[PDB]
């Protein structure tokens, strides 16, 4: 009937939309589960194995995290860059002078390229505050909460005017091994939800994907959440007849069973508006009972943000919508010079950190000793996986290649899931050699 | 939990609920200081104490012999209560030195309940090793045992047990001369032996506060404990229980005879100083207008009474209206609780706001020199032996202990049955008693 | 050594206070001793005594008589207003006026309120005794309402003045703010534009657009110029002159916030329903509650709404019963529109989703982290948890002797929760009525096994997100290390 209407009667089904790398034949498809596949969460203790512990904030320990990240992004650039030695951010110095600290707007609103202020750490400046102004500087890229080495001249100790910024370094790539390198080419599905049209619960985008996960038969597929919107119209009005958990429970197990003919590895990532679930950052693996010795070794529960690797290829999992965020708070000397999703990558890949942003939007919820001890980037990922509700795009940076495939459905039309084959090359040669092969962004 | 009796000396290492760790130290709290105040007003040895302190123990469920509900809750209960009162307690050394005298107190209680059968066990559970005597020993050994013991009359050894300990743990005991000892084991009988365990039980104790004092800095910093641990025996009322939204029948001309005949002293006065001045500092006029909310006047009448009180101050009534009547009416509506909203109690009138010159609030023990509480008492009419022994329950502080016996007194009654925590109680159980 | 002189200064504390006297402030380097005694020689020699004792408790401590204050107003560390008593000659002394930390940092107020602050303070810090200071404040306050509610106050008194640090339209949240607001309506309609440095003059105005005041603030010769539209009374006294005064008058005791609201115009509903209930609590407290009962527990929380399947009326959950006496009934047996005949224990998926929902939202409310400063003038509320800090808490970067806290404290959230639990403990609410034959009744007529399974049910949808609630319970092992 109406619902759902257009899926039924859309064009673009199966038509790829964007490809990177080498071109490669419509006909995407793997071995299945059949070879060796490894399937392994890596670094950041863990992040979180278990459920969590608290929804019990500290004023005093939220500082100790925030001036922690500061002093370790600050000792890192220092050490990289040379740099000579810190000073106070008050202190008057009439020669310029490197300052450390974050970013931040000095109202409450969206930042201006004249509304910055720039927050030390303790143990140079105490914490103090400073406006900064950026008339004479030329190129720069900010965001609150970014944590930056400024080298501008302050005389008067109440107002720092930038002269020059430090771009910050990323972390270095994780180091492969023989057996990485003995990894044949493997191909990866990543799809991000809702998957059912803003005014439906039939769940046929989720249909849809099932049938194509079943025809190429991919080695390992990354679904993102949320599974049932918490911003969906039917759950907002609470006019389900179910409780939350039992619709979760049924999207799962109907995901679960589709695909056991396929034999693809399978993994579940969360996302903030899944309803049932908890509703803080970083979010625990998701939690599944009915699981048989074969679904169990065919499916896994992943934390978010969570950075598994697939086969010795660094994997970095975000299902918030970090892209919009940031955009939305980022200033920059120069709008179409350059791309705005290629530097928003830029500063995601150099702030080491699953989320840079401070204080983060409104409709979020992070826990800052977990998120320091669980959302940390442990190495710079060789894919990245932003779904975002901006444009699907796949772009090369800083070596990384970062995919946003796209929401599986917007609205009542149909959206895009991202195939991307991965084989790690020669262990010589080049310097850097992404172990992504081709990555194509395709309407479902 | 192998025993109800127990040392304290194992911190417990469980997570509770926030509800039962403020359920466990209220519920601690209201059992020491029921301790303290039935020690000082009987005697600490007359089955009178025992029986009340037992009925205290099963109301607050701390303790009892062995069984299904024993084994998991009271001893529990018991023993993580005793822990957070050793955090609220390690603070100042004259809260260390009460904490010690009612645990003492509490333990010998607890230690005279228990059976005989099974000391020996506990002994063995304690850690520290008593050993009894057979009765063959005992039979061989009582001439020994009669010569070596105490000014105790007589030769009759009767069905105490005898126990062998070293020397070393009755130093106290056998450096006067007053034991016997054979191969360094001394023979005890069972009051010098519940002496010794509660003197080494001391010991324990002051060496555990002492390192919870030097600890508690650590453990301050807690924002949702630090309210409750700081000032748990302090300013912490047990329950009073007499809190505003009572009912009642109160008639606005009869309370002159209720002033008379059913009021604390503390109010008594209050309102006697009200009727021969028709005025009141702020302190007083708050106290007792509280405490006549507490007892059932309702806002029209408390309105009236206190507008009529006023009109013979020779002041205008639209002055008061517009002055005072908007004070009395946010006392008996809106928020500003606790301050406003609820009746005072004895614990707050004594320890709060203490009265200055012109100003007649304030418990009248704990505020008023000695000379001037006989003055009062007479004026009240009260026996000679009673105001000596109110005077001298006072010279104790214990001031609460001295206003049931003044209740007891003027009602013409023995034992008045509660510890009062509230002057509102004191008007409840006096009409109780009608 | 810091040990040993907390424990003797807590020693010293409770000393004194056995001496029949009160301490209201130390901290190892100064003790304020109440002494209840208008006699400076009864004084003197009180500290003299009080001294003597405890030098000889403690040889070697040499304490002495800093300056004494005829009468004084405390708030905080370094925050009063006092009356120095310097001694002169011939046992006479004089009281000089002194105040500290009354400071006010930010100029936006109205000449108004500047001379309401002024006669508040000069009332306080005149000598004549509580009751009179209390009731002439109280007649300048109810005056004051009165002449603003009434209209005859000038205009010109209404009028503020703020400057501008940039441009107007730099500012990002040039929405909330009045003065750039009005600087965007004067640079656009006007001709001469209005650059950083400048101050903008502006008054608030009624325009019947139920608008936030911010966006209504119009130019003084623009009001004086229109008719269609007046100046916004309940503004001002609500967050133009309440704030002024209460920042000085609430300390007092037995006057609050809200009492300030009653006495100048018909603030106290929607004052109490706009008001910060932060700086109200305050464990000094001698001896007051225990542990409260649930009337008075979940006053503030939040009412338990829910829309009705069957005819969308909204239904209140604030209690397992409702009614009266012998029709002790379930709140859930019956809709609470009469018309209505579906009993809401049919759809209780729907009512525990809802649960789900509602608890969520809090979870995300507390989350924000919005930071509101203590001092009402300023009241700055801001996100961004500043690095820099004090001994309480965090500095507030517009004030920068203040402290900010948590809009939304995280046991307010649990308190929520709790009540949340609560309302559908069945079990427990059946245990707080004390006639037993109207509980066997009561039960026995409605508490079927499939009624107590879902009220169940609904208190498990709570208790499964207070399970993991944040030290909501409390671990030994960690308090005893
Ligand atoms: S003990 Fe309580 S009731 Fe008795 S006089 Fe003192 S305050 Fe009043
Ligand atoms: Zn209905
Ligand atoms: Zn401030």
């Amino acid at each position: 009937a109406t619902p759902s209407q257009k899926y039924n009667s859309r064009s673009n089904r199966g038509e790829v939309v964007t490809s990177f790398g080498l071109a490669q034949g419509v006909s995407w498809s793997g071995r299945g589960g059949a070879g060796n596949i490894s399937l392994k969460v890596l670094g950041c203790p863990e992040a979180l194995t278990g459920s969590y512990k608290s929804m019990f904030q500290k004023l005093p320990d939220i500082r100790e995290v925030l001036t922690c990240k500061i002093e370790e992004l600050g000792s890192e650039l220092k050490e990289h860059y040379k740099i000579e030695a810190f000073t106070p951010l008050l202190a008057p110095a009439q020669e310029p002078v490197t300052l450390l600290g974050q970013i931040g707007c000095d109202s409450n609103g969206k930042l201006n390229n004249k509304s910055v202020i720039l927050e030390g750490d303790r143990e140079h400046s105490s914490g103090a505050q400073i406006p900064v102004d950026l008339s004479e500087l030329k190129e720069y890229s900010l965001f609150p909460g970014q944590v930056v080495i400024m080298e501008g001249i302050n005389t008067t100790g109440r107002k720092l005017v930038a002269t020059k910024l430090y771009e910050g370094v990323p972390l270095p790539f994780y180091q492969p091994t023989e057996e990485d390198a003995d990894f044949e080419q493997s191909m990866v599905l990543v799809a991000c939800g809702p998957y059912t049209t803003s005014d439906s619960i039939t769940y046929d985008p989720l249909l849809d994907l099932i049938a194509v996960i079943n025809h190429d038969r991919p080695d390992v597929c990354i679904l993102f959440g949320p599974f049932l919107d918490a911003k969906h119209e039917q759950v907002e009005n609470c006019l389900l007849t179910s409780p939350f958990e039992d619709i979760f429970k049924q999207c799962l197990r109907t995901i679960i069973e589709g695909t056991r003919s396929s034999g693809s590895h399978l993994v579940f990532v969360p996302s903030l508006r899944d309803v049932h679930h908890e509703p803080v950052y970083p979010q625990p693996p998701f939690s599944y009972s009915d699981l048989s010795r074969e679904d169990k070794k065919q499916v896994q529960f992943v934390s978010e943000p969570c950075s598994l690797s697939i086969n010795g290829v660094i994997f970095g999992l975000t299902s918030t919508d970090l892209l919009f965020h940031l955009g939305a708070e980022e200033i920059s000397s120069s709008s179409g010079t350059s791309d705005r999703f290629s530097r928003i990558l830029k500063h995601i890949l150099t702030q080491r950190s699953y989320y840079p942003l401070y204080p983060p939007q409104e409709d979020m919820a992070i826990d800052y000793e977990s998120f320091y001890v669980y959302a940390q980037l442990p190495v710079t990922p060789d894919v990245l996986i932003i779904p975002s509700e901006l444009r699907y795009f796949v772009k090369d940076v800083l070596g990384c290649v970062c995919v946003n495939p796209g929401r599986l459905t917007k609205g009542q039309v149909g959206g895009t899931f991202a195939r991307l084959y991965l084989r790690r090359p020669a262990a010589d040669g080049a310097e850097r050699q992404s172990p992504c092969i081709a990555v194509q962004v395709v309407r479902i | 939990y192998p025993h109800c009796l127990q040392f304290y000396l194992q911190p417990p290492s469980e997570n509770i609920s926030l509800i039962e760790f403020e359920n466990l130290a209220i519920d601690r709290v209201k059992l020491l200081k029921s301790v303290e105040n039935l020690g000082v007003s009987y005697v600490k040895g007359t089955e009178q104490y025992q029986s009340k302190l037992e009925s205290e123990l099963r109301k607050l469920k701390f303790s009892y012999r062995e069984n299904l509900e024993d084994e998991y809750e009271p001893r529990r209960r018991d023993h993580i209560s005793h822990f957070i009162l050793r955090l609220a307690y390690c603070q100042s050394e004259e809260l260390r030195r009460w904490f010690i005298q009612q645990e003492m107190d509490l333990l010998r209680f607890r230690f005279s309940i228990l059976p005989k059968d099974k000391i020996q066990d506990f002994l063995k559970d304690s850690q520290l090793q008593f050993e009894a005597i057979s009765d063959e020993e005992k039979t061989l050994r009582e001439q020994e045992i009669v010569a070596s013991s105490p000014s105790l009359s007589g030769l009759k050894l009767g069905f105490e047990s005898i126990y062998k300990i070293p020397f070393a743990d009755a130093l106290d005991l056998f450096r006067g001369r007053k034991v016997y000892l054979e191969d360094g084991f001394a023979y005890v009988p069972l009051k010098d032996i519940v002496a010794i365990i509660l003197n080494e039980f001391r010991a324990k104790l002051s060496k555990a506060l002492a390192l919870t004092a030097r600890s508690l800095p650590a453990v301050q910093s807690d924002e949702r404990l630090q309210p409750l641990l700081n000032h748990l025996s302090h300013s912490y009322t047990g329950q009073d229980y007499s809190t505003q939204g009572n009912v009642g029948k109160i008639s606005l001309d009869q309370i002159d005879l209720l002033s008379t005949k059913s009021f604390p002293p503390c109010m008594r006065q209050l309102h006697k100083a009200l009727r021969e001045n028709h005025h009141l500092r702020h302190g007083g006029r708050m106290q007792y207008g509280l405490f006549l909310k507490g007892i059932g006047l309702t806002l029209e009448q408390a309105l009236q009474f206190w507008k009529q009180e006023f009109i013979k101050g020779k002041m205008d009534p639209d002055k008061f209206d517009k002055g005072y009547s908007y004070n009395i009416r946010h006392s008996f509506g809106k928020e500003g609780k606790r301050t406003d909203y609820t009746p005072f109690s004895c614990l707050k009138i004594i320890l709060s706001n203490p009265p200055s010159q012109g100003d007649y609030h304030g418990c009248p023990f704990r505020h008023s020199d000695p000379e001037l509480l006989k003055q009062k008492l007479q004026s009240y009419k009260i026996s000679p032996g009673g105001i000596s022994q109110i005077l001298d329950l006072v010279k104790g502080t214990h001031y609460q202990v001295a206003c049931q016996k003044y209740f007891e007194m003027i009602h013409n009654v023995d034992d008045c049955g509660f510890s009062l925590n509230h002057p509102n109680q004191f008007f409840c159980e006096s009409q109780r008693i009608l | 050594v810091t040990y040993k002189g907390r424990e003797i200064l807590m020693h010293t504390k409770e000393m004194v206070q056995k001496m029949n006297l009160e301490v209201i402030y130390g901290d190892t380097d100064s003790i304020m001793i109440n002494t209840n005694s208008t006699n400076l020689e009864e004084v003197f020699k009180l500290g003299n005594k009080v001294k003597s004792e405890v030098n000889k408790l403690y040889k070697l401590l040499e304490i002495d008589i800093d300056g004494v204050f005829k009468s004084l107003l405390l708030l905080k560390k370094k925050k009063y207003a006092a009356l120095v008593v310097e001694p002169t000659s011939d046992g006479n002394y004089v009281t000089k006026q002194e105040l500290k930390g009354l400071d006010i940092v930010r100029r936006d107020w109205c000449d108004l309120a500047k001379d309401t602050g002024n006669f508040v303070i000069g009332q306080i810090l005149s000598d004549q005794s509580r009751d009179t200071i209390v009731e002439n404040i109280q007649k300048r306050l109810i005056e004051i309402g009165e002449n603003v509610l009434n209209g005859s106050v000038p205009v010109s008194q209404f009028e503020i003045n703020k400057a501008l640090t940039k441009d107007p339209q730099d500012y990002p949240d040039k929405k909330s703010l009045p003065h750039v607001h009005v600087a965007l309506w004067i640079n656009s309609q006007g001709g001469r534009k209005v650059k950083a440095g400048d101050t903008v003059s502006y008054v608030i105005c009624q325009d019947g657009s139920n608008l936030t005041a911010s966006q209504r603030a119009y130019a003084p010769e623009q009001l004086q110029k229109q008719d269609n539209l007046t100046i916004d009374t309940q503004y001002y006294l609500a967050q133009q002159i309440h704030p002024v005064v209460a920042r000085i008058c609430e300390p007092i005791d037995g006057i609050d916030a809200v009492l300030i609201a009653t006495w100048l115009g018909l603030d106290p509903t929607q004052f109490r329903v706009h008001h910060y209930h932060k700086d109200e609590e305050n464990d000094a407290l001698l001896g007051g509650p225990a542990q409260l009962t649930d009337e008075e527990k979940y006053r503030d929380c939040e009412r338990f709404k829910c829309p009705c399947p069957t005819c969308g009326t909204e239904n209140i959950y604030d209690n397992v019963f409702d009614g009266s006496g012998t029709d002790m009934e379930p709140s859930l047996y019956r809709c609470s529109n009469i018309d209505c005949k579906a009993s809401p224990l049919t759809f209780t998926v729907q009512l525990s989703n809802k649960l789900i929902m509602d608890i969520r939202r809090f979870i995300k409310k507390y989350y924000d982290g919005w930071l509101i400063c203590e001092e009402p003038t300023c009241r700055n509320r801001t996100r961004h948890l500043p690095l820099q800090f004090s001994r309480t808490g965090p500095l507030c970067p517009a004030c920068m002797k203040a402290t900010l806290q948590p809009e939304y404290s995280d046991k307010s959230l649990y308190t929520q929760l709790c009540f949340y639990r609560y309302i559908f403990d069945a079990e427990c609410a059946l245990e707080k009525l004390t006639t037993d034959h109207e509980k066997d009744k009561l039960k026995k007529q409605f508490f079927t096994p499939k009624v107590l399974q879902d009220y169940r049910k609904l208190k498990n949808t709570a208790e499964q997100f207070l399970s993991r609630s944040g030290y909501s319970e409390v671990n030994l092992s960690k308090l005893f290390a």
